[PDB]
């Protein structure tokens, strides 16, 4: 079982968010750091089952513009697709 | 048939026959035969096969959009082990692109 934690208050840019994901999901060394690479990693790389715990979501939204929301949507679509992903929003 | 998994071979094949070469299987089919992505066992459970054929959602909107246009992607230069950063993107009206940097940038090749 893989567990990924995001401390929302520590996210100061969309770049922080993809770099926090790279580490926590053990993404490829040349992880593309975009939504397209994120989808491709969730459905063709990452280990499952997966629990993503996203703390301080609102705070992480303040300095990513639409980013935070966009990245969460990808996780949600990966879970619609059939991936065993558990999303915890706090 | 012999494996066709190079940009030019796949692009030519896509435009000439309007389908992917026989050595491509979607993520679901690969999973139905035993593929576990983090194990990187695709060549074990599906010898000579590559992941390709799934809908590509153009999440960042870098490829050109159009009423009626959907996209698909396929893995390029893959043989075995964990997946790489090379993909070929082909649309419903047969426009062909590629990426060699995990979807960061794209090049029109057809």
């Amino acid at each position: 079982m893989k567990k990924a934690v995001i401390n929302g208050e520590q996210i100061r840019s969309i770049s922080d968010l993809h770099q926090t994901l790279k580490k926590e999901l053990a993404l490829p060394e040349f992880y593309g750091e975009n939504l397209d690479a994120l989808w491709d990693c969730l459905t063709g790389w990452v280990e499952y089952p997966l629990v993503l715990e996203w703390r301080q979501f609102e705070q992480s939204k303040q300095l990513t513009e639409n980013g935070a929301e966009s990245v969460l949507q990808v996780f949600r679509e990966a879970k619609a697709e059939g991936c065993d992903i558990t999303i915890i929003l706090s | 048939a012999q494996v066709i998994n190079t940009f030019d071979g796949v692009a030519d094949y896509l435009q000439t026959y309007h389908k992917l070469p026989d050595n491509y299987i979607t993520k679901s089919e690969a999973q139905a035969l035993g593929w576990v992505a983090s194990k990187g066992n695709l060549a074990d459970v599906a010898p000579g096969k590559s992941i390709g054929g799934d809908i590509f959602s153009n999440r960042e909107g870098k490829l050109p959009g159009k009423s009626g246009r959907t996209w698909r992607e396929a893995d390029i230069n893959y043989t075995s082990g964990f997946r790489n950063s090379d993909r070929i993107l082909y649309s419903s009206d047969w426009l062909i692109y590629k990426t060699t940097d995990a979807y960061q940038t794209f090049t029109k090749i057809r």
